[PDB]
């Protein structure tokens, strides 16, 4: 026998998922995990030093990470990056050099996207003041800041643009940049206040449909973004509960709490019972499933404790995770339906997210 | 007490405490420095009823202490509002950003 | 002959501690870290030199030379962390011993997994 | 309030003791964790990157780190080094370069040492072929590579002489080296052969009095090395064993497996039952207290499933520990006494060692 290198991942595609493993208790060390979603086998993974963030590129070729270097880790200089792995392989192919402000913090999906037509990677950065980072994939550069963001939070991709992305704003509106075609701002549109940051602040994390976005509320209220025309449309609030839910002051709590599955319309939620100041982060006793055309909740079920989830549009499912366990789950039907829990898929991960099938 | 993820000062912690890290409530471990920027939380004390301004300033330099683990929300908000929230690395400005641990230091009434 | 041919084995079985060809790893075993008892997974790289020893393989009676090398250059596997040490010496016998990093020579010295490559018979 | 750094160590260096954390999980975040034994206080950490070694300075006023590391840590250019840190503010100073060969194992003592009078650091290399490397701590430089050593492993240091050490060799005797003033080797000389590789294989890790080392062997048997004179004379095998203990299999198991109480000559040893092949790192059953002198046991006691151990000769104290958690042992008396457990010392460590206290 002779052992051997080179070797391509096992399972195709369309089977594999990220576990993005922060490895809080040694963060100098996370990574991802891909596993095969279909029957919880361990497929390889991509060291990601310090605080990781990952995507794939919308193509499925390539694995994008975002971490920090130092010379000798905890002193000398630093170095921020955006590196390009190939997917089948997972190796390394090409650092992208950053301004050395990338955001540190847990794995938001709204911190590291890319435009929809996947030719610009948009980043959150943070000095401490915020802009957003704008990388041009086809020639391996950062273009330059969006400091027209200062003041606001996270990348929402609008995914009926091809480089048109939103971000919330301290002011409780959204500021839409639409990018040229080399990667910096050809102009932008700020909406109306949305919601009030005082009294009823939203999560970050976005119900994302093609031309449309909802967020939900610390207070289990729904705003809506409407990007369909030229300049983004806000509505809301729209309440998740009845009297019933509010007698027993269920909220939304988690990191990565929603999801939206288009076809259908449906708003999938994080819950929780007696929710009162500082329970926005809480565990999910019930994921909730909205009907958002009717306003109205068509399923409930148990949480598992889940923290985070993502949807797959092309195979109607759902994962959910709570940290170390992935579960997943078919969406094709109003209730959710369980399949399976992958135990131990990490030591400590807030995001998960599907090899790309399809999606043009 | 002071060790504890319930001791009122620690209400917006996120990360370890610097008390269990042989440190202080407002005193970095040796060979780990303080980051002079910090999110601010408002917690109540429940001895003279009063709120307090409350700066999470974090030890940096060093890797991840480990101990005394907290995740504790009170009053915090997402990164809109920038310096009310902890789920962000308050190192991100040091000369080195790993994160070691975070100390509660109180600057006064609310 | 499927006692000398992992990969026509039961998973759970090439994935246990206790397998015979696992009888001097100190280690996470390849196989469940996405690649197999001989090969790496993906992105990392099969070191040059290894530890060494014999085995005996309890389904044809045989004794059988294992090469024990790693796979390097990504960081720690995490899965099937196993510690066996039959034969196993200390490192004035140094290509008995398993208590070395055996990525030291490669490009990048990062261990990752390691595991059991069959070379022949005792 | 405001929040200061520049801080000391807050317990006295007479307190502090040293648990290397390997975090074999993540070996590439291995850190040494410092304790105050009196009270199992956390003190404070140093991080020491990949596969990190340790030892205090014998003036105990500095902590040596010898350490891996690479440009972007899976990938670019390796430096090996030794790093040294000052022990009460526990803060990096200066970095050593060391040729990219330094022993990247599991923390023997023997593995990274110095001389007696603290002037020279004696580290083991391995490319894989072996050679011992010396340090010159107050030059800052790696300035003699000691190719006689090559088949030979770890580093014995002679407390007798200011700059002597001894090394075991595949011959089954030692190669002692004498180092100059300057760090490069003065002489050396090689003993008769001390035990039978094949049939008789000893641990590496020396029981070490001021004029002699014990070792013990796979099968529970001792030889010993006086280096009172010039030239090392060798003896042994005696059995640790009666016939009781034989009928029951009893043999050592461990890393750091043996220790010596130097007023006394009661050499501490690692033990368990049901021997055979493969169980030389077994966890301790038994810890085993030998008379050196009349080559007969005094006493046993459970052994908490301890791995390794050391000793202060000072203060009377023996810890144990066994991956986790450090045992203290008043060894005052030849029955030694359970003092307290340190829970939770480290995740992955095969080594604890006192700060030295008797100067040099
Ligand atoms: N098979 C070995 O390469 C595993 C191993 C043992 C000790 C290491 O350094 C602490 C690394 C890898
Ligand atoms: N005080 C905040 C501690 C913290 C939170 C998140 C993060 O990024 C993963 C690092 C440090």
């Amino acid at each position: 026998e002779v052992l051997t290198g080179g070797h391509s991942v096992s399972a195709p595609q369309e089977n594999r998922i990220y576990v993005m493993d922060s490895v809080f208790m040694h963060l100098t060390e996370s990574r991802v995990h891909v596993y095969d979603y279909t029957n919880g086998k361990f497929l390889g993974m991509v060291p990601t030093a310090f605080n990781g963030h990952v995507q794939v590129s919308n193509d499925g070729k390539k694995i994008y990470t975002m971490t920090t270097y130092h010379e000798r880790i905890t002193r000398g200089k630093r170095s921020d990056v955006v590196e390009v792995w190939d997917a089948d392989k997972l190796t390394f192919e090409k650092e992208i050099s950053l301004p050395p402000k990338r955001v540190q913090g847990l794995n938001y999906d709204g911190l590291f996207r890319q435009t929809t037509d996947g030719k610009f990677i948009v980043l959150q950065n943070a000095s401490p003041a915020t802009s957003i980072g704008i990388v041009d994939v086809a020639k391996g550069d950062y273009v330059e800041d969006v400091t027209a963001a200062a003041g606001c939070w996270s990348v929402i991709p609008q995914p009926n643009r091809p480089r048109s992305f939103m971000t919330i704003c301290g002011d409780g509106g959204l500021l839409t940049i639409n990018l040229g075609e080399d990667g910096k701002v050809a102009s932008q549109s700020r909406s109306k206040q949305m919601f009030s940051v005082k009294d009823d602040p939203i999560f970050i994390a976005p119900a994302l449909d093609k031309d449309k976005a909802h967020f939900v509320s610390y207070y289990g209220n729904v705003y809506s973004a409407d990007f369909s025309g030229d300049e983004v449309k806000v509505d809301g609030p729209w309440s998740l509960l009845n009297d019933e839910d509010k007698a027993k002051n269920w909220v939304p709590g988690g990191y990565n709490l929603v999801g939206l599955h288009r076809a259908s319309g449906r708003m999938y939620v994080f819950m929780h019972p007696d929710g009162k100041e500082g329970t926005h982060k809480f565990p999910a006793a019930e994921i909730w499933v909205m009907d958002t055309k009717t306003k109205q909740r068509v399923a409930r079920i148990p949480g598992r404790d889940a923290l985070s989830m993502t949807i797959d549009q092309q195979r109607n499912l759902m994962l959910t995770l709570d940290g170390g366990n992935v579960n997943v789950y078919d969406i094709s039907q109003p209730e959710p339906k369980l399949l399976r829990t992958i135990e131990g898929a990490a030591e400590a991960s807030l995001q998960v997210q599907f090899h790309p099938v399809g999606g043009t | 007490e002071v060790n504890s993820c319930d001791y009122w000062r620690h209400c917006a912690v996120d990360g370890f405490l610097c008390s269990c890290c042989g440190g202080t409530t407002t005193t970095c471990p040796p060979g780990s420095t303080p980051s002079p920027i910090s999110w601010i939380g408002t917690c109540h004390n429940p001895h003279d009823g009063k709120d307090y301004l409350i700066s999470y300033h974090d030890c940096c330099g060093k890797t991840a202490c480990g101990r005394c683990q907290c995740n504790t929300q009170t009053r915090e908000r997402p990164g809109y509002e920038f310096f009310l929230h902890n789920d962000v690395n308050w190192c991100m400005a040091n000369e080195n950003s790993t994160f070691h641990c975070t100390t509660s230091v109180l600057v006064g009434l609310a």
